[PDB]
């Protein structure tokens, strides 16, 4: 009974510590994820912003003629 | 690298015949009235000198080229052009010199709160903030800042970046002992939190932190607040912390500082603190 | 009392280790997921930003043709 | 040397949940985000499409 | 604050400005015929304006702003643009008045669906469920807009959306509504992730879930699915929850309260209640006799 | 129900003069040559009949307006719309009778990859091969198509998208008796899994299913792949699907049926296996 | 293959329509004019070639009708499609020939530095880098396009890139460089993780192969550095990798190569050892004396 017990406290070490690699490559990965969507939404909102003005200025030009 | 400083040097020269179109501005534009695309390409070459400028390391000079560029375009038109080219000399200024960075920074500021988009005016916000934290000494501004971004941010219902500012803010508060607003927020946002089947395991620490706040002002009242923290939330006594801070605050009825010092001890020897906690707790327990 | 003893310890034997491989499956799975948002993340990253190039050429091009013929 | 080894267990697994909780608070903020910048795509590629071909049907 | 009263201030200027602008234009179209270049104007003046309204922090004349403009601007034939603005004076009422938020919101979803546009109109309809049942006391009309914007979902195989909302669907009819639908989405929702790539080992509790409302209805029921579920399910039959079930049908069955009650102290003592299952087991012990 | 009702009623409507707009449309063509305008009007009265037709809960016949309107567009010498067109007639097709569903997916993968584009494509095959595989049982078009997915993902050097397409046509290939192609797939992949940071972890895995395949042939094999994957990857005796496919080997070496059967029953017990694993395990077993 | 047959002949046939429409080309450029949107078509009509040669599985064909097509557009005063068919050239290059796709990837870098666009530059940087260390057996470029990859990261702010770069490019130095670099970045990337909350618990790591890096030149500075590393980083005394460079340093303090033999073999037996702290590891003992 207690040699079972130490080999599954071995088996428990192991996985505990291997768990916690994973976990940190998740929270990196994740970071990581996080900062280039925000750089995504800056530029998607900038572009919204030119050509919605471009279409006004190209309709009021088309007015003018 | 260094030839690459020779053509920063034919860039000071670019910039230079950007001179001359200004003095085509100051004289010839006359007959070249219609020429606007002119000053157009007078605006696109001292971008592009800044451009050299900033890849030659020289923030300087790329910081007063941005500028410079950014106001010559904002002639009442592309007014988004002016703003991202005010916000790129805020970057460039970020290091070395970042004060007058403020200013430009305040000044796009200015010019998206008149367009109306909040999302960018206040996470510039936040970027005015932390340089003033991470730079200055000033925490007031930076206090007032986040207080407007989050205000501007809870206006789109955004509300995590919103928590996330008051919990700083209310961090802050505390550390510059005004409880009454920490309280108030920690108890906002851990009433929020709980809501919600996605945060409810946080609860625990804003309480914790919200119990601790009360705490420090008036000894008697911790024990009704603690009592209305439990009955509000049956799982909180169960909780470390509230088991830690009711040992702490009956040790308190009885002048022992050895109860609450092996208390703490204890507490440390399963996890280390921060410096925040460690503080307050210094502070507090002195009497 | 030792029969309570290996009782519990089997069962914690028991426990532990499925609920070990469980969270070790599921970690695993997820990881292997994040890549692939990843790359797709990129290459819009890509496509978005060859729309706002060409865009914002031809618009420039267009106003400055638009000059010319006015 | 269990007992010790069962403080590292207790030790590892509360530092995991705590990090995990807060991968759990930015995996939400991401997908809040994304709703966001979802509507405002569509918007724009409804704008862009409207635009567009009210331009091209007034050429003729 | 200065800032407040003067946005405030040259708000009720503008929206004068608006006003005899939009009356000039009536008189200038047949005066001159200038085309539509003064309305389109004008609609600006007046988004101007609600922008900065709704900035100035007063939100129902900011709505109204809008809705104005959106109706003014879908006169002249220009749908999306004022459906986007129905959205917007939506969302700003929400914090006004619910009535004309949910009107504006029910409009911009009927003609977002007349284009073509479906996930956009689940959407709409989930915000339009929650905002019904989390302020005003109601649900069949949530429900309603749950199972809309499932069917929505479901159409452009949206299967995760979907099933959350056909789970919190049947969820609130088992709470309040008749079980044989709650049976039916949780058994389906449960047995349509027996091969999912992370929840593997999810569709357990739907089905305990199930064996719950089944347990609700009678006691031979409850057994007859719990046995069909034993045989469907392999790895069911090693569940706690498999064992805990039986142990409470046993105990009900020689109506021994005080084994119902130990029973299940004993479970919340192992594991933390939800508030829903809670509920339920009150219910069941209520027809002990 | 009366929605949908009501919405039929005015979709047969507009189908009406849809049929009247193209007879009076071509008529004014050939009498007074007014351009395409009216064709153009025509397809977008298809269009939206078929929108307002799924609005109607009519699928067949909304698939029959797209791919109507598609092949009408087509005949006006555009393409983009036309494969929008036919993509949503396929979709629409998916349920009910998805049949016709596969020539137009055809249709429209084969007007991608005439343009260039190639994601889009390999995804309708992906599409069209999981259909196969729902609706169907004609594996081998299946087999075919995660094949040239496959290969066009690794083309794009969509290394992660190729490798799952490998992994089921492998599946696939292993369930039909044929051994030599899972087995590459599978050591290709168990291989490419070394030196990934991430992925590591799993690397062992897709080698075990290999010997277990490799073992379907015989028993020295066996052994020698075994032993050289052990010597590729050290740490793969540490697993304990090493001591199992030891077990396994030993086993039937001396006709141990029993000790097998116990040892896979204990191996099922500490962890489930799958339909998959079962099948291949008795299937060995036989001899 | 039939599929590929038929695919090679009409490449061919395409290829003679390519060939007539560079005499196209060389005939509107000295016998026409206006030939400009004559040779776009040709252009046109080559990347059609090109994809379909990619389609071909001939990739070096397709690679040589890409060049050839970008350098006949270089002409047209257009530099953004250009950088894109340049790109494109190297994406097809990679596979079988890559050489001649460093040259043309270096040409886009330069027309992208040129434009202004930092992060596609860095990027390309880093792929030109990884293409390069997989298949050129060659690593002082690979420390070079790492240094200029992680310089333009983080001028631009975008601190993780960098870092990882960084880290990478310092612990390739180690293996064949002088550690002093190695001692320089580890330590920096250190400190900057000490503060942040991301990779607090995963700095030790990098303070371990810091004091590695130090022992493996001499044992007192590596004393010197690894109590500075303790004093400053009070949590690194209870790790025990600091406990196992004590009983590592207090072996060869007396020269007993048992000692030292199993003290690793057992830090082996719990986790693993990779094939650089192995190196490194063998490379201290080996001058022991």
């Amino acid at each position: 009974e207690i040699e079972t017990r130490h080999s599954e406290i071995i088996k428990l070490e192991n996985s505990i510590r291997e768990l916690h690699d994973m976990f940190m490559d998740m929270a990196m990965l994740v970071e990581s994820q996080g900062e280039m969507i925000d750089r995504i939404e800056y530029n998607v909102e900038h572009a919204v912003d030119y050509v919605e003005r471009a279409v006004s200025d190209t309709k009021k030009a088309v007015k003018y003629q | 690298g260094m030839d690459t400083s020779g053509k920063q040097a034919e860039a000071m020269a670019l910039l230079a015949e950007a001179e001359r179109k200004v003095k085509n501005s100051q004289s010839f534009f006359s007959g070249l009235f219609g020429g606007s695309s002119k000053i157009e390409e007078a605006c696109e070459i001292y971008a592009r000198a800044a451009n050299m400028f900033k890849m030659a390391k020289n923030w300087s000079a790329a910081g007063n080229a941005f500028c410079q560029a950014a106001q010559l375009h904002l002639q009442l038109q592309s007014k988004h052009d002016a703003a991202t080219c005010f916000v790129d000399a805020g970057n460039a200024f970020k290091k070395a010199d970042p004060q007058e960075a403020i200013n430009c920074l305040m000044r796009a500021i200015e010019i998206y709160t008149d367009m109306g988009r909040f999302t960018i005016a206040a996470k510039h916000h936040i970027s005015i903030a932390e340089i003033y934290e991470t730079e200055l000494v000033d925490v007031e501004k930076a206090i007032a800042h986040y207080e407007q971004s989050a205000d501007y941010y809870k206006g789109e219902e955004s509300n995590s970046s919103a928590n996330k500012c008051l919990l700083k803010v209310a961090g802050y508060a505390a550390q510059l002992e005004q409880y009454q607003k920490a309280i108030d927020i920690y108890e906002q946002v851990g009433t929020s939190a709980m809501d919600s089947p996605l945060l409810k395991y946080s609860a625990k620490d804003y309480f914790f932190k919200a119990a601790l706040c009360h705490f420090c002002i008036d000894m008697l009242n911790a024990k009704l607040a603690v009592q209305k923290y439990e009955e509000l939330f049956p799982a909180f006594s169960d909780s470390r912390e509230c088991k830690l801070m009711k040992k702490l605050l009956e040790a308190h009825e009885e002048q022992n500082v050895d109860s609450y010092t092996e208390s703490v001890k204890e507490y440390d020897s399963i996890s280390r603190l921060d410096q925040w906690l460690t503080t307050m707790l210094l502070r507090i327990k002195k009497t | 009392r030792a029969d309570q003893l290996a009782d519990e310890s089997l069962e914690s034997t028991r426990r532990m280790l499925q609920l070990v491989e469980e969270s070790k499956d599921a970690g695993i799975r997820t990881l292997v997921m994040l890549d692939e948002q990843g790359e797709q993340l990129e290459r819009i990253e890509e496509g978005m930003d060859q729309i706002n190039k060409d865009m914002k050429e031809a618009e420039k091009n267009l106003t400055d043709l638009g000059k010319f013929a006015g």
